[PDB]
């Protein structure tokens, strides 16, 4: 009809897959999906800004797994931060073992 | 030849777009360079956080009993989890109410 | 419109229902005027921020995205409406 | 703690239901009175997250016509 | 005989329960839209708003008012009282940092 | 006149279903009712035997709530309210 | 023509809510009294019970059944199921130590 | 067959049959004594542990671990699996009444 | 000064083959990976509780040495009657 | 290195002088313990943040720059010492 449009980006499929994996016969609503996407985007932006600030303070320019782990430990509290660090280390080990 | 090309999510074992995370880190003006393990670490952390929040939301949902996850259930889970309340302190969930957390003075005798 | 019939727009039963939903049982008389004034000041600040954002974006319509951005810049992250 | 649970449930007097609410809410009270059952009271809606209405239909049904 | 008319505070608590166990709104839509339009008229003329924008504004205002009323009720409970006061609202705004 | 056979069926199926719902069970199977009735009968038999022993030791012929509470506390279930 | 029947899952959860938000009893009184009388008849003849005694017995039995059903439901949730089973009840009684 | 290829799952049977007919201590005394001392250092310092208390502590710990592993195996067999999982230890400890 | 004390090399004191032998003596054939950490944590919590009880008993008895009799008394008070060592 | 003579390090006259400099005339008895506890919690949080920053910077000494960065990240911008 018209000269095309532009498509936005979201994480609806990923959120649905995570929900199906963590719970069977599950589901979600549009408002809850939007809230989850907004929370993911906010946490992503906050962690990215913290990693950039840490890289600028460390007189470096490459944000790596160490910078991301430090940002996660500074943002998340205690047990959640430890579990996130463990999951990130496991993912890094899996990526190093197989690419 | 190219043989094959497995997806980053399949090679990392996660369910988050590592490629989109790397693209956002490269185009977000955060730094001139982006590492290799940093997007995977961020994707794993985000996936774990999403899974934990979805589990707490299901907990609050079965506590309130409804067919789908609603912002009211999300607020219930956030206020119930002490870690979630400490993390998202200045976060207000629209289309939801509060919790009956009251003292013990204003009571009918 | 152009009417002072706007501060009184937030009716007394509405403010009373809000105080009941919050956790207040008995509401005094001068509470409604102070609540209306505080709400008017907050709305003025948010609308000024949204107008500045719209003038910077070269537009003439206030959008929910700009409202959410202004609320996040003030210190109140709102979810649901937007993304 | 009983007054806390009472204002959480809103009633004119302290009832065994409010007492059970307070006992289950306080972790120290629950650890102390573990094998104590309060008569004339119910339990707390402390449930997991699996048995939820959410089947997402998912085909399942067969002849609908 | 006994007071057939309900005693005060009790119906107020039942209204608190009805409003806390629900997810509906309390502030009207069109009056709030006219209020925000009158406020925006003082800045730039010929301005338009959005339905989702005014809805998010009403939701944020309701949440802020709920938090302010909760703080005022806590201040009144601490002050050996069972009702809010304008001085309590002023003290809450002073402690929270919204005044001085 | 009473039927000893009409006692295990005294705990009606809707009653056991309401108990399972109050506990936290949504769907109850078929053979759950018989096992629940048997377990309840065994527990009641043990408690009643303990109460009968206590009453015979107290030189009485009536089971009292105090003796029931004492037997429940000796078994490992401290009950409040009824008694003291 | 349709007299409207019912089905589980959702109405079952509403019944769970009604039974959890209430403090009434579920097991009958006189049938339980006849059951405990028939049980006591096997020990000593010409035995009498008390109203408070049978009430406390019914309350303790209801609490024990609620706990057993909760344990069975947890076992079923862990076993990737959404219903209880006699094998689950047997395993719960074996772990809790009630097998003997 | 050949002495360079063992069938997994077959040697564990012989190991279990050989370890179930002996009453020797599996955990070593030296790594356990340091553990007990390090734990007791937090409560009160200048403590001298006897030679018979550590043996009883190790025996009780071994018995508790054997019971917990048996319960975890019984819980893992129930979910149509065959091996244990950390999601079973928590359920067993919650049903036993330890984690509450 | 010549000084060497105990460190965090204590949770790892219960070696993985030791926990595996314990699971085999119990009745487990195949042991997962994260089982060892949970077993070490549970054992550490139980040892902490028992040692705290023994320390309280020793402080009540006006002594500075934990005895097998006090350990048996604490185990019986918890709900685990142990025989042999003591009486 | 006594684990018990540090909460009492903030002497009662010191807390009283701080309350007088703030705007308090009469200080109660249990105020000192609560003030010491709050100060200990705040110092614990700030020191944990500084330790995390030092471990990220591959160093073993806490610097005033790292302390100022942690205070700014918490929400308390301090001037003078640093830049």
């Amino acid at each position: 009809k018209k000269r095309k449009r532009s498509r936005k980006e979201s994480y609806s499929v990923y959120v649905y897959k995570v929900l199906k994996q963590v719970h069977p016969d599950t589901g979600i609503s549009s408002k809850a999906m939007g809230i989850m996407n907004s929370f993911v985007n906010d946490i992503f932006e906050r962690i990215a800004g913290e990693a950039s600030r840490l890289a600028h303070y460390n007189k470096r320019s490459t944000i790596t797994s160490r910078e991301i782990q430090t940002a996660v430990r500074l943002l998340l509290p205690g047990e959640l931060a430890k579990h996130a660090v463990s999951e990130g280390t496991k993912a890094v080990t899996k990526y190093t073992s197989a690419k | 030849a190219r043989a094959k090309a497995k997806t980053r999510s399949s090679r990392a074992g996660l369910q988050f777009p590592v490629g989109r995370v790397h693209r956002l880190l490269r185009k977000g003006n955060y730094s001139e360079r982006v590492g290799a393990g940093a997007p995977v670490y961020l994707a794993a952390v985000l996936e774990y956080l999403t899974a934990e929040i979805l589990e707490l939301a299901g907990n609050a949902a079965r506590d309130n009993k409804k067919t789908r996850i609603i912002p009211r259930h999300l607020q219930l889970a956030i206020r119930n989890d002490e870690e979630l309340n400490k993390l998202l302190g200045r976060v207000t969930i629209a289309q939801g109410g509060v919790l009956p957390n009251i003292q013990a003075v204003l009571l009918p005798k | 419109k152009v009417l002072r019939d706007n501060i009184q727009g937030i009716t007394k039963p509405a403010i009373r229902r809000l105080a009941r939903r919050g956790g207040v049982k008995r509401i005094s008389g001068l509470i409604y005027e102070e609540t209306r004034g505080v709400l008017k000041v907050f709305l003025e600040n948010v609308i000024r921020d949204a107008v500045t954002y719209t003038e910077h974006a070269k537009r003439k319509t206030v959008t929910a995205m700009d409202v959410v951005y202004a609320l996040k810049r003030q210190g109140r992250t709102l979810y649901g409406f937007g993304g | 703690l009983a007054g806390n649970a009472a204002r959480d449930n809103k009633k004119t007097r302290i009832i065994p239901r409010h007492l059970q609410l307070a006992i289950r809410n306080d972790e120290e009270l629950n650890k102390l009175l573990g094998r104590v059952t309060i008569a004339q009271g119910g339990v707390l809606p402390n449930i997991q997250a699996v048995l939820l209405p959410k089947k997402t239909e998912s085909h399942h049904k067969a002849k609908g016509k | 005989k006994k007071p057939h008319r309900y005693r005060p505070g009790t119906v107020a608590l039942r209204e608190i329960r009805r409003y806390q166990k629900s997810t509906e709104l309390l502030i009207r839509k069109l009056p709030f839209q006219r209020l925000v339009r009158e406020i925006a008229q003082d800045f730039k003329t010929d301005l338009r708003f959005q339905s989702s924008a005014v809805m998010a504004l009403q939701e944020a205002c309701e949440a802020y008012l709920v938090g302010l009323f909760e703080d005022t009720n806590l201040c009144a409970i601490h002050a050996k009282r069972v009702t809010i006061m304008p001085k309590d609202i002023q003290l809450a705004r002073r402690i929270r940092g919204e005044r001085a």
